[PDB]
């Protein structure tokens, strides 16, 4: 790997830098670095792998679903269809790189919840990046869905409901089943009983975990507005 | 439909 | 080259897709290779490989200078001075690439006034980008004011004043003045005789290039009141 | 400071 030579400290230090200078491409691939260095990850470690991807792919996904678009409009040469295809392997080359990495060994050396939930739970988001855009499909459906039932199942057990890392999975696999699943009713069942669960925990917070968890519930309330 | 932030 | 096998057409087209879908990295890329096919640039295609590679260019100038500034005030590990160089080496590789498109052969074979303006103008732009991170510098800066000052000579002697390609030239050799070569009256001198010059011409112009000229008036205004 | 736009 072209990070081999680097200090895993120093690729900790310069992911953070790259965040400051909004370099998501060079952040992802020093935590690939750092990753490849073996040891298991800090939760500020997981926590700048995840940013660094989800930007990376979130670019991809925005020029994926503007080309598609266009692709769609045209079919109501074949450069269109040449350049979606062009950006689509690229972002299925990120996911395979992240879900590479989950298997490799991130996932295998996790025991604890918050670190094997954070995994499972991304494990499960770049199944369903790579479902946007399939058409094996079924396949990655249910690679996803497993991943997100993994990680749903541990954090009911472990983790309280108000959780950050609980409510972003739970937040994440009503996304999947409205918009991936089709399973719009599943989609608003998940989001309102974690919703009122978080609710009903928030009492036990401290004012900054409170905001933590707050600002997670907004989002699964936005989404049943624009599903209901 | 808006999904989770990265760092949590 | 890598884009030596597709044909010109399907180059634009795709340098096109690519802005839509806001990959500026690809819309240069394709945008050499149009370059690469050896036939002159239209007014268009210009506009086009001057977004592509001004967007690109302008990412690596915001980074370098997020890490420059926590680089100097580390300075009030080595980690932080290699990253900002990696960013820097990339960032000359940039202007390199487009004044080497412009030495091979784009000025050479530009006639119009409208394309070597152009293209003398961009060859400034991007000796002046290398002289912002350069420490060879007062080589750099002649370089940059001799571009400027040839595109000038000939925009005064060929395009009226309200001309969008002669008022972006004179914006950014102020620019020049005032940010790298120490001479912050002559930018305000230019700046003003542009924009009082290009008021009495106004007159000449239709609805929709006197929304054209107006708009960089405006710009050269407002770094009126910025360095007044 | 200001400078041009890419596109004129
Ligand atoms: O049976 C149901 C009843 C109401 C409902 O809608 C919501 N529930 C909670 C919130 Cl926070 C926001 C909304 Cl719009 C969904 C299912
Ligand atoms: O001798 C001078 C007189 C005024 C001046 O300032 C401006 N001139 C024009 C505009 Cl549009 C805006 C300004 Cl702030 C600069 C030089
Ligand atoms: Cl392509
Ligand atoms: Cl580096
Ligand atoms: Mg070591
Ligand atoms: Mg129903
Ligand atoms: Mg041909
Ligand atoms: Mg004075």
């Amino acid at each position: 790997g072209a990070m081999g030579s680097m200090e895993r400290a120093s690729l900790i230090q310069k992911a953070k830098l790259a965040e400051q200078a909004e370099r998501y491409e060079d952040m992802a691939a020093f935590m690939k670095g750092a990753v490849e260095k073996g040891e298991e990850l800090s939760c500020e470690e997981r926590n700048l792998l995840s940013v660094a991807y989800k930007n990376v792919v979130g670019g991809q996904r925005a020029a994926w679903r503007v080309l598609s678009s266009i692709e769609q409009k045209s079919n109501e040469g074949p450069e269109v269809r040449e350049y979606r295809e062009k950006v689509e392997t690229e972002l299925q080359g990120v996911c395979d790189t992240v879900l590479g990495l989950l298997d490799s060994h991130l996932i295998k050396e996790a025991g604890d919840a918050e670190s094997r939930v954070f995994y499972l739970k991304m494990k499960g988001d770049y199944y369903r990046y790579l479902a946007e855009v399939a058409t094996d499909k079924k396949r990655i459906i249910d690679s996803a869905r497993s991943a997100y039932q993994e990680a749903m199942d541990i954090s009911k057990k472990e983790m309280p409901p108000t959780n950050p890392i609980r409510l972003g999975l739970a937040l994440n696999f009503s996304v999947f089943h409205y918009e991936i699943a089709n399973s719009p009713e599943e989609a608003i069942s998940l989001a309102k009983t974690t919703f009122d669960e978080a609710m009903a925990d928030l009492h036990t917070l401290s004012e900054d975990s409170y905001k933590d968890s707050t600002l997670i519930m907004q989002l699964l309330r936005d989404n049943l507005t624009l599903w209901t | 439909s808006h999904s989770s932030p990265a760092s949590l």
